[PDB]
RNA sequence: GGAAACUCAAAGAGUGCUAUGCGGAGUGCGCGAGAGCAUUUCCGGCAGCAGAGAUUUCAGCUGU
């Protein structure tokens, strides 16, 4: 199961994002829950581009909430941590996975 | 017949041997990323191409 | 349990969940299906007796060939096993190891001699009848199928009267007399 | 060293990149000749990277004629110089895997920076990709191959035999 | 008062639709997973049992074999699936190893063929087309060296000059060949070692020390100007072609059959000599043969490295080849079959996967190197499992029943008898040496690696 | 890199309280460097485990945790768990011994008269329901729901999934307590005869006919971490045993009189025992030190069971009393019955439940839920105990959503990786060691009267 | 005693299914380049200017 490999690829950014005070563990476990479900639906069998689209949409929304709580709690534009590039680089990674798995639809392209 | 007879060659006494054997490497007791990075052989060849004798440095 | 692959079958040959070594080929199960034995442990309370008489015949053969205690007790045991009908002939003492079987001491049971003299037609039906209480040996009725018979009582195995199977077979032959109430 | 191969289909040309090389010495082994029958282990060898369909069925018949006479046609020229990387002087000559030694020298003349391989290994993974076929493309085409080669077969037969219309 | 329990919720754990895969939620607690050591020990037992039941190393021979017996084999060092093979009736062939048959064959010389290699020549009057045809060459007993073409069919750039593009002639016999892998200069061992290129029909240099023949020789794979040879003075002689001179000689006890350099270390080679062990020598300090691979019973006829540089292969005069790790000194694995006999030339294919063994009964055979692995592409769960229990066998290697299983092979009983009586006489020599060491004042300890050296010119 | 559960994730070694070889030095520094990396990246998983354990708390100063009604928590908990708290009422057959599977998936009930039923309890699924006429003392599952062994009047029988019998054991000439060592595939039996005997149930072999030399075996209990079986005889002796050596490994003397029950913590680190002296003891096991000893509980403790989160369960005849935080090493964590004048340094019990009139013959927790199945005279009851379960089960070994195909594959995987019957050891990390003899440092064959002085010389 | 199912349990075979791995730059090398080397070299800061782009985003300057 390579879904476990992706799911514990995404741990260190949320580790640093929790140890600096912007999320707490009681909700990063919730976003980890939904991320687990998304990764399973993604690299399961009989998957679909709409699953990729909703994963992209959810990760963009948690990126925007990350920036919102960054400028609200820490009152800075960024905290120069690992997270700030990580979340959009894994958005691009989702995009790359979806183009390799489904090069048909020009909408996702 | 389960504990070994002497201390094997690269080590020198039993604290060396047990400090080698102290961490299980299975995917049960260790994570998947630490699994797949803990286990990979020293050589690793690509399956179907001729291996050149190395000519480094200053090409 | 999974009809294992070739390498798994090679890596474990001695596994068998169904049939172990100490089942002895499931002979207790096989002969109790053969003779329709109701309860458990009946095979082994027969096999204890079979081992007991070969132990006693062993000790009697060990005793020397001249003394009357040995010769009287061996002809006495041979006649007792003939009178219980476990044997069929008053044969040699070698048949007390070749011929005594748990199958034979089962073969003198009530439903199997009932099927043997064609009272029922299968031993399951015989246990049906004598569990419903239709048969008797001599005067007294038999309710349990564990009553094995003697050599004497293979002749008075007959149903009770007002047994409606007796009534239906007599009315089949239309020798149904009804003054004798059956 | 087989980096690309070119597969010619009734609907159009396809060019595949080769991710992993097949083994060269044990190529007559059971466990290697069964991985070109397993699809999920044939796709560990071959990735689809381009597919130019024929525009019209007249061009389909024209390309079939040009391949049968071993010539290079212009759509084939287009897909080859789109996909194949230009090399340096003589170091690392790029390599196609085509299906015939008569198509060999013609595209060698059209592309002097390209080398053509048609050996047992090339025909091996060619017949692997022919066997699996339309499952490689994952729908990236406009055409069904059996009916397409039905029409192309009657066309090519008719044009070869000069069957009259009146 | 606040009460909450588990909320198992039956949706994250069993999928909502009947195709997507369920979670395997997972807690890496040592409290959860009870027996670490016993469980992975038994996995190591199962892995050693599985390799002992999957060790099926013989691939197949190639062609119908030779006529008299393979005495020379040369892989080509720039392509994978072809090698040249010459047998001592005179017949040399160019085998393609994919389809397992020859491209062409020839009756090359009258007597034996004693050496052959492959070449990427450079004439000064031609672009030498090394892709549509392929050149080998061979020196033999009838005082001739012949540089030979082969119309190979691997590329299809073209559409004829099959055999014997030129002949060299020598006044004495010849025994060995190898080629400087640049500038088309090759070198022959005969009654005296000659260096010549393919452009002129005379020896460009004599190179010998004195009057002793040169039984074999081999160029280097890197620092290609340097080369080694072995003469019937029981001697190793290194030559450097920049200074155009021999440069050192050691004499050992028994005669060195065949050299092979290292592809990776580039200044370590392996000599195979007639005492029943191969010697991983350095070059810069030729007084201590820095490894001795011991476990044979007869003369070790040739050897070469794997191209990965850490696993070498010896083939010997007893009817068995065996493959050694570099840093052990004992047999990793023994290959033998009943039909192979007096195996003379064993070489290692250029992808470190196959072992080509040319015997004396004619046949040349293929073997796998790792005798339990297989040669197909593997899904990553199989790759992770095989690599996992490979590492696991490696760390539980010293348990005293994993060791007996992973050490158990089946040798032919000739080799079994010879190995055990070699053991009892070696124990006897050790005991009598112990008695003399108990009494006598100064019988100094000599290392096992320094034992076989009987001399060295240029002491420092 | 902090990883607060590193103290949970470390693996200690046989130590001394620096070399000269450079290659050996760099090998060792790479080895313990990757050890630290593997420990840190293994303890970086608690972000990835799905849900936390349940709990309760007073969150006031008036009400307590133990005087909380099952009706109240069944009202305040969700519908699924409130529906899972089943209460079977079976009257005509005897007291009902309770054995769940290793996961929470099935349930085996045995009436002492004749009645054994293997059933799924989450969904109502009859798997095997049989009345065999003779008495059945206790029973258990073997490796799945597919096989269960019942200890009948004398002969121990094992049974298929649908109720057919498969083996009448000619040995195990009687039985009172069965258990199953699951990684070893060993069915272990003990009883009225002084014979602890082990049975390799895969190949159908016997393994050990161990003579106890201590009369009958009043209660046995498996240590789930080193797989030694702890028998508790009539002497008060709790002797713990391995099939490899006949002499009992370690003879604890826990209680006085007979020992009524033993229960081992799932970390292998604590042992709770009740005797007929009205006494309960908590034991360290890895150091063999009596932790603390509740003397004179007001009635003989019938059974003890410890959950998967260290949660003590004591059955006082008609009572069920559960202590949280009772398996520490302090003096606070001694389980008591009263906070004397409201003393905040006592373990007033976590929950308590008094039954009607029925003696509870065995507790037993449910593995991956927050509820314990207690078996009494007139049937079975599940009790909602909110902190009594590992929420984060590991699905690589045992799975409460396991289907048929993965059930077959998981059992054949354990059947290949069955540990042999010899490596049952007092500590599980003594297999890759060296011998205690054949000393540690290796040696590489290089080091293996004046008149008397006048009357010397003669 | 024969027959309905979404009655369940257990095995087997076939068909499928992908089964599926610090950063922009700038700075000198590597034969128009990135496939590596190496970083204070400015930045991933602040407001405004005015050119744009659908309130929030980019393009070049002042101080910083």
């Amino acid at each position: 199961s390579k879904t476990r490999y992706y799911l514990e690829q995404c741990i260190p950014e949320m580790d640093d994002l929790v140890e600096k005070g912007l999320f707490t563990k009681n909700e990063v476990s919730l976003i980890m829950k939904k991320r687990t479900d998304f990764e399973h639906r993604l690299n399961s069998r009989g998957s679909s581009i709409n699953d990729y689209i909703k994963y992209i949409n959810y990760e963009s929304n948690v990126n925007k909430l990350r920036a919102k709580r960054c400028k609200r709690i820490l009152q800075v534009k960024k905290t120069n941590s690992l997270s700030d590039w990580s979340i959009q680089q894994r958005i691009g990674f989702i995009y790359q996975r979806g183009t390799n798995k489904f090069p048909q639809d020009l909408k996702f392209w | 017949k389960y504990q070994s007879s002497a201390v094997p060659f690269p080590f020198e006494n039993r604290e060396q041997y047990e400090r080698s054997l102290r961490m299980p490497i299975g995917q049960e007791w260790t994570s998947r990323a630490s699994h797949q990075e803990l286990i990979k052989p020293r050589i690793m060849t690509k399956p179907g191409q001729v291996i050149d004798p190395l000519k480094a440095p200053f090409k | 349990v999974r009809k294992l692959k070739h390498h798994e079958q090679k890596l474990l040959k001695k596994v068998d969940f169904l049939e172990w070594k100490q089942d002895q080929g499931h002979r207790d199960t096989q002969v109790m299906r053969t003779y329709h034995i109701q309860n458990r442990e009946d095979y082994h309370k027969y096999n204890r007796i079979c081992g007991d008489i070969r132990r006693l015949a062993n000790k009697l053969s060990l005793l020397p060939p001249t003394d009357p205690f040995r010769r009287k007790h061996e002809q006495l045991l041979l006649d007792k096993l003939y009178a219980m009908g476990v044997l069929t002939t008053k044969s040699k003492i070698s048949d007390l190891e070749n011929k005594v079987t748990v199958s034979a001491i089962c073969r003198r049971r009530l439903p199997v001699i009932m099927h043997r003299l064609k009272m029922a037609e299968t031993i399951q039906d015989a246990v049906k009848f004598i569990e419903q209480g239709h048969v008797r040996v001599g005067p007294n009725l038999i309710n349990d199928p564990a009553y094995l018979v003697t050599r004497n009582m293979e002749d008075y195995v007959t149903w009770v009267d007002n047994s409606k199977i007796k009534k239906t077979l007599l009315r089949y032959r239309n020798q149904i007399d009804d003054f004798d109430f059956s | 060293p087989i980096e690309y191969l070119l597969f010619e289909e009734p609907t159009g040309y396809a060019v595949f990149k080769v991710k992993l090389q097949q083994d060269d010495i044990g190529s007559r082994l059971k466990e290697v000749q069964e991985q070109i029958n397993d699809f999920g282990a044939f796709t560990k060898l071959i990735e689809l990277v381009s597919f130019a369909p024929f525009k019209g069925a007249a061009e389909a018949l024209e390309n079939a004629n040009d391949i049968s006479e071993g010539l290079v046609s212009e759509s084939l020229k287009a897909i080859l110089d789109l996909n194949l990387p230009k090399a340096s002087s003589k170091k690392k000559n790029i390599t196609l895997a085509i299906s015939d030694k008569n198509l060999g020298p013609s595209i060698k003349e059209e592309f002097p920076y390209v080398d053509c391989i048609s050996n047992e290994l090339a025909q091996d993974l060619i017949r692997g990709v022919r066997l699996h076929g339309e499952k490689l493309f994952k729908g990236l085409q406009s055409g069904d191959l059996e009916r397409a080669q039905l029409g192309l077969g009657h066309a090519y037969s008719r044009a070869k035999v000069k069957f009259s219309v009146q | 008062m606040k009460i909450k329990t588990i909320k198992r919720s039956a949706d994250d754990y069993v999928p909502v639709k009947s195709t997507q895969e369920s979670q395997m939620p997972r807690n890496l607690n040592p409290e959860l997973h009870p027996f670490e050591r016993a469980r992975e020990y038994t996995k190591a037992l199962n892995a050693t049992k599985l390799e002992r039941m999957f060790a099926k190393p013989f691939v197949g021979q190639l062609g119908y074999g030779h006529r008299d017996g393979v005495y020379a084999i040369a892989k080509n060092y720039g392509s994978l699936n072809k090698l040249a093979t010459g047998s001592a009736d005179g017949v040399i062939k160019y085998w393609n190893m994919s389809t397992r048959e020859e491209f062409v064959s020839f009756k090359a010389h009258y007597g034996l063929v004693t050496g052959l290699c492959v070449t990427q020549p450079r004439f000064h009057d031609k672009k030498p087309d090394l892709k549509s045809q392929n050149f080998m060459l061979s020196c033999s007993d009838d005082k001739t060296v012949k540089l030979w073409s082969i119309n190979v069919d691997d590329y299809s750039n073209k559409n004829n000059e099959e055999g014997l593009i030129r002949t060299f002639d020598g006044e004495s016999a010849f025994q060995g060949i190898d080629s400087h892998r640049e500038n088309s200069t090759f070198a022959t061992g005969g009654a005296k070692i000659h260096l010549w290129d393919v452009n002129r029909l005379k020896p460009v240099s004599d190179l010998s020390w004195g009057a002793d023949n040169i039984t074999s020789l081999k160029f280097n794979q890197n620092e290609t100007d340097i080369l080694a040879s072995t003469g019937s003075d029981n001697s190793i002689v290194l030559y450097d072609l920049r200074t155009n001179s021999p440069t050192q000689k050691i004499v050992q006890t028994m005669r060195t059959n065949a050299i092979c350099w290292n592809p990776m270390e580039a200044f370590n080679f392996v000599t195979a000599n007639e005492d029943h062990n191969a010697y991983y020598y350095d070059m810069r300090n030729l007084s201590r043969s820095l490894n001795v691979f011991k476990d044979h019973v007869s003369a070790v006829m040739d050897v070469d490295f794997s191209p990965t540089g850490d696993e070498i292969v010896t083939g010997s005069y007893d009817k068995s080849i065996r493959i050694y790790k570099t840093n052990h000194g004992h047999s990793r694995e023994i290959y033998h079959t009943k039909r192979m006999q007096h195996v003379f030339q064993v070489k290692y294919s250029m992808d470190s996967k196959y072992i080509i063994s040319g015997s004396d009964d004619g046949n040349v055979r293929l073997w796998r190197s790792k005798a339990w692995e297989r040669s197909n592409v593997k899904t990553t769960r199989e790759k992770n499992k095989l690599e996992y229990d490979e590492k696991l066998k490696e760390r539980f290697r010293h348990m005293p029943e994993i060791k007996r299983i992973s050490r158990h092979r089946h040798v032919p009983q000739v080799i079994k008898k010879a190995q055990e009586i070699k053991n009892i006489e070696l124990s006897s020599i050790k005991r009598r040496e112990a008695n003399e060491r108990r009494t006598r004042k100064d019988m100094p300890y000599i290392s096992e690696r320094k034992k076989q050296i009987v001399g060295t010119v240029h002491k420092y | 890199k902090e990883r607060e559960n590193q103290n949970k994730f470390e693996r200690s070694t046989y130590t001394n309280n620096q070399t000269k070889d450079k290659k050996l030095r760099a090998g060792l520094k790479k080895i313990d460097e990757q050890y630290k990396k593997a420990v840190s990246s293994a303890a970086a998983t608690d972000y990835l485990l799905p849900e936390s354990n349940g709990y309760l708390e007073p969150e006031n100063e008036l009400e307590k945790t133990f005087k909380v009604q099952q009706s109240e928590i069944k009202s305040s908990v969700d519908v699924s768990t409130a529906n899972k708290a089943l209460d079977l009422s079976l009257k005509e057959f005897g007291p009902y011994h309770i054995k769940y599977a290793k996961n929470g998936t099935h349930l085996l009930i045995t009436g002492r008269k004749g009645h054994v039923a293997s059933m799924d309890w989450r969904k109502g699924q009859l798997r095997a329901e049989l009345f065999l006429n003779e008495t059945c003392h206790s029973a258990t599952y073997l490796q799945n729901e597919q096989y269960f062994a019942v200890a009948q009047k004398k002969y121990t029988f094992i049974y298929d999934h649908e109720g057919t019998e498969l083996h009448r054991l000619k040995q195990h000439i009687e039985a009172r307590h069965l258990d199953f060592l699951p990684y070893h595939y060993l069915l272990v039996t003990a009883g009225e005869t002084g014979w602890l005997k082990y049975h390799d149930v895969s190949t159908g072999q016997l393994v050990s006919e161990l003579r106890t030399k201590a009369g009958p075996t009043m209660a046995m209990a498996q240590n789930p971490w080193n797989a030694v079986m702890h028998l508790g005889h009539s002497n008060g002796t709790v002797s713990l045993w391995s099939p490899s050596m006949p002499e009992p490994l370690v003879k604890l003397l826990s209680a006085r009189g007979p020992v009524n029950s033993i229960a081992i913590d799932r970390s292998g680190y604590y042992m709770a025992t009740t005797g007929a002296d009205r006494s309960m003891k908590i034991w360290d096991i890895r150091n063999f030190k009596q932790l603390h000893s509740v003397e004179s509980l007001p009635t003989p403790g019938t059974n003890v069971s410890i959950s998967d989160t260290g949660l003590l369960a004591l059955s006082r005849g008609p009572h069920v009393t559960l202590w949280k935080d009772a398996l520490k090493l302090s003096g606070d964590s001694k389980p008591c019955f009263g906070s004397m004048g409201g003393n905040p340094h006592r373990n007033t019990p976590y929950m308590s439940h008094l039954f009607a009139g029925n003696k509870v013959e065995n507790l037993g927790f449910v593995p991956f839920e927050d509820l314990l199945g207690v078996g009494h005279q007139t049937g079975i009851t599940n009790l909602i105990v909110p902190g009594a379960g590992e929420a984060n089960y590991d699905a690589l070994e045992l799975n409460p959503f396991e289907t048929k195909k993965q059930r077959q594959e998981q059992e054949v995987r354990t059947l290949l990786n069955k540990l042999p019957a010899d490596t049952i050891t007092l500590d599980p990390n003594s297999i890759g060691s060296v011998d205690k003899r054949s000393s540690t440092i290796r040696l590489n064959a290089k080091d293996l009267d004046v008149i008397e002085e006048a009357l010397s010389r003669f």
